[PDB]
């Protein structure tokens, strides 16, 4: 719930003050883990692969309550990571639903002296 | 799906492909070799011959100009394996050109490949074969061009089938005619417009069929050469690109088995904890 | 989202068995298998292969079996439908 | 399906224990393990990996360790047993 909790400061910014806000947010892979322990303590049957049977229900709700609204909006910066190098994952499939961009950072850049971390052709 | 089998085939793929990539290096690298030494001796003494009997006008008058009925055929081919589809095109069009009639040519093919690829289609046809070519020189040419003499007696023509190097990436099979030793000694005594009283006629028309012979041969191995490297570093390019996507698909197919691997025990776990 | 569906279906019928003509489109399906799942997890059911509950194929047809073409003496009409399925891997 | 192994086996001990030779030929037994894993799953008790219970590997070895070559005290009699086994890809 620690990042609702940084979405429920945003939505403070959004309807009251009406101005726009940037929401950071940790690599959801930590947000949809602890969903999935917190679910296996209260005795709550796993998905397929471990995690909780109010993955969509769950992610739903962070993922709609992010959007743009007649008093303000918030965009949400938040990191991707894949378990496993697995794409079809659950948790990241579920979230690339939803991601309208994606920012991917490359090392090679870096490299050559061009210290913008992001990819012009994988990002999209 | 017994995912232990699955990540085993797919380091398979991936030793392939990465020795497929090595080679092509190698093939690249050996490519600009052929192509420093194929444009240090190409058109050596090529037409030379030819373009001085065509400027013997008296020779023309009296040329005996006939059909040959009988030919030979020495096909070039390299020994290495994975070389690419050049050894196969070369086997393929003599091929053709031989199926259709029988007993008409001697067929003295040269590389492994191309007297293995000939020797089932055409047995009691091919007598003998040069492989096993430390390097590609004049001297070892003439070598070649000697033999090729021996066996050109009983035939009218010889021709030679071989990859012609017009590009890095285009290598377009091609075929020279050559006349025997026997006509081309009774046509060059004709020779009169240009002198030749240092080496005596009878000596200087043996030595010129050799030059108009070996210019030829070594020529050709130089163009089939190139186009060995050539067309070997095309085929590694597209075998390692197969053997990249064909990895790459199974790496799905592991993780899709991982999920289901998971999902089976887990809904085990389940099965026994709940009663 | 395990009932939108049905409701929606229920919407289309109307116009079928009124010899009006309709078209119904689902949007992605796999999300009401994802609900359903959820609902059937929650209830302590057995999951079967992908922990899918065994019946997702009747959730699934029982839905789709409901649009047809109805015959004409009963009005003519129809209900088209265009489910969409949303795959992974493009497996 | 459980029972007819054993039963099966038993008219070979008849054999061996009168110095005789024998020869026990057991159809494939995956199938015996599924009526064994039924019987089990039927009786509520805890299953163990792939469903099967937890003692699925004793009952084949009790029924293939008694074929067994008798010494010349008991007769020299001998039972060979041949079980079947159906794989479902080569796995």
């Amino acid at each position: 719930r620690v990042g609702l909790t940084g979405l429920t400061v945003a939505e403070y910014f959004r309807d009251e003050e009406g101005k726009d806000v940037l929401l950071f947010v940790d690599n959801i892979f930590r947000f949809t883990q602890a969903c999935s322990e917190v679910s296996a303590l209260l005795g709550r049957i796993p998905s397929a692969v471990g995690y909780q049977p109010t993955l969509a229900t769950d992610l739903g709700a962070l993922q709609e309550r992010i959007t743009t609204t007649q008093k303000g909006s918030i965009t949400s910066v938040q990191a991707i990571y894949v378990p496993a190098d697995d794409l079809t994952d659950p948790a990241p499939a579920t979230t690339f639903a939803h991601l309208d961009a994606t920012t991917v950072l490359n090392r090679g850049l870096t490299e050559l002296g061009i210290y913008p971390a992001v990819d012009p052709l994988d990002s999209t | 799906a017994n995912l232990k089998q699955l990540k085993i085939r797919m380091k398979a793929i991936g030793s392939i492909k990465k020795i497929t990539k090595a080679m092509k290096m190698v093939a690249a690298s050996k490519m600009k070799a052929e192509t420093s030494r194929l444009e240090n001796g190409r058109n050596f003494a090529v037409g030379s011959v030819q373009k001085m009997l065509e400027n013997e006008s008296y020779v023309q008058k009296k040329k005996s100009t006939t059909a040959p009925k009988s030919t030979l055929l020495v096909p070039i081919t390299s020994d290495k394996g994975l070389c690419g589809s050049v050894n196969s095109s070369i086997v393929r069009e003599v091929k053709r050109l031989a199926l259709n009639n029988r007993s008409a040519f001697g067929l003295l093919p040269v590389g492994e490949k191309g007297s293995s690829g000939l020797s089932r289609p055409f047995p009691d046809l091919l007598k003998s074969s040069i492989v096993n070519i430390q390097n590609v020189n004049f001297p070892t040419a003439a070598a070649i061009a000697h033999q090729v003499s021996t066996q050109g007696a009983g035939y009218d023509q010889v021709t030679l089938i071989y990859n012609h190097f017009k590009n890095a990436i285009s290598y377009v099979v091609k075929h020279q005619e050559l006349l025997p030793r026997a006509q081309f000694l009774n046509l060059f005594k004709y020779v009169t417009r240009h002198e030749a009283v240092e080496p005596e006629l009878e000596y200087s028309k043996n030595y010129f069929f050799e030059l108009y012979m070996a210019s030829s041969v070594y020529n050709a191995l130089l163009n089939s050469s190139a186009s060995e490297q050539a067309s070997r570093m095309n085929a590694m390019e597209n075998a390692s690109k197969n053997a990249g996507e064909i990895l790459s698909k199974l790496t799905l197919d592991y993780n899709k088995a991982r999920q289901a691997k998971i999902t089976m025990e887990l809904i085990e776990i389940i099965s026994g904890a709940s009663i | 989202q395990f009932l939108a569906p049905y409701s929606g279906c229920a919407i289309g019928e109307f116009f079928r068995d009124n010899g009006k003509h309709a078209l119904i489109i689902y949007d992605d399906l796999s999300k009401q298998a994802v609900a359903y799942r959820q609902m059937s997890l929650l209830l302590r059911r057995p999951p079967g292969r992908e922990a899918y509950p065994g019946d997702v194929f009747y959730l699934h047809s029982r839905l789709l079996e409901r649009a047809a073409k109805m015959n004409d003496s009963l009005g003519g009409g129809s209900l088209t439908a265009l489910p969409v399925i949303e795959t992974q891997a493009g497996d």
